[PDB]
């Protein structure tokens, strides 16, 4: 077609250059770094608690 | 050039004879220069013999048969943009805010084919809202059409305003309050009030864009107001990617406007008067609202059921399109609950076990069950006495009444209006609020200490000060 | 992946309007004359094929 | 173990059923139950811990 | 990429064509056009407009031909050239339509691949005569117990499903489609149904969710979807069931078993109404045109269990009627009811009142359904329909003195009702349904307090498989209960009841 000729020419002579990396970034937040919340809270730390608990706990009903 | 002479003006139905081989096409827009301004006519037929039959969108009075008309070439193209934010624009796409020519970016035809089946969003999403009542029992959804039912001016307008405030937090989007068949008196109030609650700042940020469509406007132009508003929304959705929310006024008056246009077009009326093209016309309006890849419109509609007959075709067609219904009630508002929303009456299809997850669902179901049993129980419990409550029964009565006060939370927009600081509580925190109340962790706290409060965490503090 | 698919669509519509632009350019030319001649002889061939 | 924890928990419930052995023991049982119930949903919460790059 | 595909499209539209006739439009609007010429037009031909849309010639008059525009009014305009397609309205039909959503013309609106179709076939075709018909004899199982014995359904059988708007109306049918995977994903091709889901007048978004649901249950690969959404134009909707039924017939006329769900014919009524009114034919009752009866009847009777001569074809029809305002005497519904064989009325009160879905069995009939049922599911379920229409009576007059006999019936009835209940998208195997019904019939749900009925069901099934899945395998293959099987089940049920 006259179209076929037109297209071929058009396509060749008009090349879209790919979008900037920043614009891609704008629509997609990049990477995810290691979660790293590190150490969580201490678990039942020291026998200080234990001494308190041994003494406190005696409250057992019949 | 493309010109034609007016060859009839029977009613607002103007037949225009155009010179041969230059003829319009169906749904094109013709403009008659007038000392009244312009008359925009929309071609709805070809009568042959180089004549068409068009309908008018402006008053046809004083027209002289033989005025030259000029053809726009296609459906009315209204300016759209970020400039349209906070501008009152009439249906013929011209500023009626009297802040002068809106700085047009692009303009777009009012008729715009609904998004492709391929580009449909394959699964639903939940549009977050601040309102806890909404967020539990009828959670808003992206894309969806959620049709408000209830009172009017009872805070109805304010409920809509609340949503605008929330929308700014929720996304930061825009809105378009489209009013079809809007009393010009009511419109004045809406504009001044909307300015006052700052959702419109004429000197600044405006989320809501206003399109006001008075009842005095021709029935055809009343019909086209809706399509115009939708076009504004599509610029937001498609071309700003935004999720936006478009309010419509009476969709009864949408139907009413349409029925008339059919009758004017001389078509045989379909059952209960409504247009024979009732289904298709509504279909176009409510399928141009959806979640596309780009964005999603979401539409809040007002359904003014005629004769309160849900059997009536105009409601029936609406109910087919609707996904959820929010049922504001004045009885509930009279219980002092603001939200006005009657929780049991509201029903949603966006509240589903899969959709909101099992936990949210289970919490909701329990909250429904507690309230449902409570209301029925309270009927004869009130008569019989609270002493005729079992331990199980008074547990529910207690739990329910704690929920009942807890449901109410002030609105940011109505911070001024009630006087009480607004509460906008995030969706995650809403689930949390009800979970705790279900586990009755803080249920032992006064009813007034749960009255008009935010989330559970918030009301732990308020409970201490209120009690003290 | 979403932005990639979106970019293919964006590319397609940009390149679509470039075709339209080239169409508007060709029909101005005396290709408007010469391809009408092509149609004329083609119509001769077609009409002879009946 | 968790199966140990629950068998002994309910055993202590039926021991406390006779001579009460729970007062604040059951509050300990409640705490271990809480996090134990967290672990099963944790183990169910797990999905592949590495990004897909064969297909994806 | 995008360049190559575009270049491919151009290469694929190269070369001229030999056009031989046209007519020219004179007057158009109200979605009908009046064309001048086309004297060679066949009746009900498909014409292609200059705009590119297609229409079906309806009124052939001596001076005008009146095309009916199959959507798109905007693009059509006066003095356009209408060229004859030359063919009566046909739609591509074939095996390859499996796993393709298509619109009415046959354009894949999911856009998944190009059409793979054996033939194209005219939209209206004569129904199977009396002589090529042979009565039903194979069951269709929906995995809903109430349906599968109290409202029995076979193959090649028309069987209306009627009830109130958006009660997930679609879900009742959907469950049948899903359940059919124990024969559809089941190997036996002498048991393969090929099921067509026609979505007419439904939200395009909702349909896309449905499609996604079907693709989630990996069911798309055994099914065809025809779609004529709410957005899609009313004349397309008019031709939409008819075209779908043509697609079904290709399977049927291979002798293969198939099923078609026409959801919702109530929206077809509104469409034909629109079309008729815009053709200004005299408004019929309730403004539904006077030829509406013919429209439904011609559609409905084109499905059927063919005879052995025809290779025992079957096309099981399930037409889904949306009672407006729950009016069960409405003109369109009553007209449909008379055409259809059996109806499956669903009750709104029960739906709200704790069954989702809630299949009312009082107003559900199936005219010849019971003859297609598996003998096991006749034996175990013997008279349970009667029993629960004694329960219906019992609770009618319960609200009053109750005899111990009445109380026994009430206790059985209420508890049986609990047993019927099932939740959406959770189907039950044919084998599995047999013992559960055996239990209830044999009154073992008097043995289970009302609260624990749900526990009984799941536990009983787990128990049965663990105790002896050998029995269930026997009921699976034998499909009938011998005296030994009856005793074995009695013994087994008693065994589970104890634990």
């Amino acid at each position: 077609n006259v179209i076929q000729d037109l297209y071929l020419r058009e396509l060749k002579d008009t090349k879209l250059a790919p979008s900037t990396l920043q614009d891609a970034e704008g629509n997609v937040k990049p990477w995810n770094p290691p979660q790293k919340p590190n150490l969580p809270e201490l678990e039942l730390q020291g026998p200080e608690a234990l001494k308190a608990y041994t003494e406190q706990n005696v409250e057992t009903a019949h | 050039p493309i010109t034609g002479k007016v060859t009839a003006v029977i009613g607002a139905i103007v037949d225009v004879h155009f010179e041969q081989s230059e003829l319009p096409a169906i749904l094109n827009a013709l403009e008659i220069k007038t000392p009244q301004g312009k008359l925009v006519l929309e071609v709805a037929q070809h009568l042959g013999e180089n004549t068409v039959r068009t309908i008018a969108m402006d008053g046809t009075e004083g027209l002289v048969r033989g005025e030259k008309v000029l053809d726009t070439g296609g459906p009315i193209s209204v300016p759209v943009g970020r400039e349209t934010l906070g501008r009152i624009i009439n249906v013929i796409g011209e500023p009626i805010d009297e802040r002068g020519p809106i700085k047009s970016k692009l303009r777009k035809p009012i008729h715009a084919d609904p998004p492709s089946f391929a580009e449909q969003s394959t699964s639903a999403e939940i549009l977050e809202t601040g309102i806890k009542v909404v967020d539990l029992l009828a959670p808003y959804a992206r894309g969806g059409k959620i049709g408000l039912f209830g009172g009017a001016g009872v805070g109805k307008t304010v409920f809509i305003q609340e949503l605008i405030n929330n929308i700014a937090k929720a996304h930061g989007g825009f809105s378009v309050f489209t009013g079809v068949g809007e009393r010009t008196r009511e419109g004045n109030d809406l504009y001044r009030e909307m300015k006052e609650t700052g959702v419109i700042n004429l000197e600044g940020e405006s989320k809501v864009a206003l399109v006001f469509g008075q009842m005095n406007e021709p029935p055809g132009a009343r019909a086209r107001v809706a399509l115009t508003g939708l076009t504004i929304a599509e610029y937001f959705r498609d071309e700003e990617g935004q999720d936006v929310l478009l309010f419509i006024d009476n969709i009864f008056r949408f139907t009413q406007a349409g029925s008339e246009v059919s009758a004017l077009l001389g078509r045989i009326p379909s059952a209960v008067g409504y247009q024979p093209t009732l289904a298709t016309d509504m279909g176009l309006l409510q399928e141009r609202i959806t979640t596309t890849k780009k964005g999603s419109v979401t539409s809040v509609q007002a359904v003014y059921v005629p004769a309160d007959d849900l059997t009536d075709p105009a409601p029936a067609t609406t109910f087919a399109h609707l996904d959820a219904t929010t049922v504001l009630s004045r009885g509930i508002s009279e219980l002092g609950i603001y939200p006005a929303v009657d929780p049991l009456d509201s029903k949603s299809r966006l509240l589903d076990a899969a959709v909101v997850g099992q936990e949210h669902y289970d919490v909701a179901s329990k909250v429904q069950e507690t309230l449902q049993t409570y209301k029925s129980l309270q009927d004869i419990i009130a008569i019989l006495g609270m002493d005729e409550l079992s331990e199980q029964d008074k547990l529910t009565v207690e739990r329910a009444r704690k929920i009942q006060r807890f449901l109410s939370q002030p609105f940011a927009v109505a911070e001024v209006f009630t006087g009480i600081p607004g509460k906008l509580v995030r969706l995650k925190d809403t689930v949390a609020s009800f979970k705790a109340v279900l586990e009755g962790k803080y249920d032992n706290i006064p009813e007034h200490a749960f009255y008009m409060v935010g989330g559970i965490e918030d009301v732990v503090a308020k409970a201490e000060k209120l009690a003290a | 992946v979403r932005y990639e698919a979106s970019l293919r669509q964006l590319e397609q519509r940009q390149l679509a309007k470039s075709v339209i632009s080239r169409v508007q350019s060709e029909l101005g030319n005396p290709k408007f004359q010469e391809k009408v001649l092509q149609q004329s002889i083609s119509e001769i061939e077609q009409l002879l094929s009946k | 173990a968790k199966s140990a924890a629950n068998k002994l928990d309910w055993a202590k419930v039926i021991s406390s059923l006779r001579i009460t052995g729970s007062t604040a023991t059951q509050l300990s049982s409640f705490k271990k139950r809480n996090d134990e119930a967290r672990r099963q949903l944790l183990e169910l919460q797990s999905q592949p811990t590495e990004v897909d790059f064969s297909h994806y | 990429e995008v360049s190559s595909i575009l270049e491919e499209r151009i290469k694929g539209v190269s070369d001229e064509a030999n056009l031989n006739e046209t007519g020219r439009v004179l007057a158009v609007g109200d979605g009908i056009a009046r064309v001048f010429g086309l004297n060679n037009i066949q009746a009900e031909e498909l014409v292609e407009f200059s705009s590119g849309v297609k229409g079906m010639a309806l009124n052939l008059e001596p001076g005008q031909v009146g095309i009916v525009l199959f959507g798109s009014d905007r693009l059509v305009k006066e003095g356009e050239l209408v060229k004859r397609t030359g063919n009566i309205v046909d739609v591509p039909v074939g095996p390859g339509l499996l796993g393709r959503v298509v619109d009415a013309l046959g354009n894949p609106i999911d856009g998944k691949g190009p059409i793979d179709a054996a033939g194209r076939s005219r939209a209206q075709v004569k129904a199977p005569g009396i002589l090529p018909r042979r009565s039903v004899h194979e069951p269709v199982q929906t995995g809903l117990k109430a349906v599968d014995a109290l409202v029995p359904i076979g193959r090649g059988q028309r069987e209306l499903i009627i009830g109130d708007r958006q009660t997930g109306k679609t879900a009742v049918a959907l469950d049948t489609i899903l359940n059919q995977k124990r024969w559809n994903n089941g190997s036996d091709e002498s048991k393969k149904l090929y099921c067509v889901y026609v979505a007419v007048g439904q939200k395009r978004s909702t349909v896309a969710q449905l499609v996604q649901t079907l693709e989630q249950h990996d069911a798309m690969k055994y099914s065809i979807i025809v779609a004529a959404t709410a957005s899609e134009a009313a004349p397309l909707q008019y031709l939409a069931p008819f075209t779908a039924a043509s697609i079904g017939e290709w399977f049927r006329d291979n002798g293969k078993h198939a099923l078609i769900v026409y959801d919702d014919l109530s929206k077809q009524a509104v469409a034909y109404r629109q079309l008729s009114l815009l053709l200004r034919r005299p408004p019929g009752r309730e403004a539904y045109p006077g030829d509406v009866f013919y429209l439904h009847s011609r559609l409905l009777e084109r499905a059927a269990k063919l005879s052995e001569k025809e290779g025992s074809g079957s096309l099981t029809a399930l037409p889904v009627i949306e009672t407006q305002g729950g009016d069960v005497s409405a003109y369109i519904p009553t007209n449909v009811i008379s055409i259809t064989d059996g109806q499956i009325f669903l009750e709104a009160e029960l739906f709200y009142k704790g069954i989702r879905p809630a299949i009312n069995v009082g107003l559900s009939v199936s005219r010849v359904g019971s003859a297609a049922q598996v003998k096991a599911l006749k034996q175990v379920a013997g008279s349970l329909k009667l029993f629960l229409a004694q329960y219906r009576e019992v609770a009618a007059f319960a609200q009053s003195d109750l005899d111990a006999s009445t109380k026994q019936t009430l206790v059985r009835g209420e508890r049986l009702t609990q047993l019927l209940k099932q939740n959406q998208y959770s189907p039950l195997a044919t084998e599995e349904q047999v013992p559960l019904i055996y239990a209830g019939v044999n009154g073992h749900l008097d043995g289970i307090e009302l609260s624990r009925i749900g526990e009984f069901e799941s536990s009983f099934l787990s128990y049965l498989k663990s105790n002896h899945n050998e029995l269930l395998t026997e009921i699976r293959e034998k499909g009938e209960l011998s005296k030994e099987l009856l005793a074995s089940l009695k013994s087994a049920t008693e065994s589970f009841v104890a634990t």
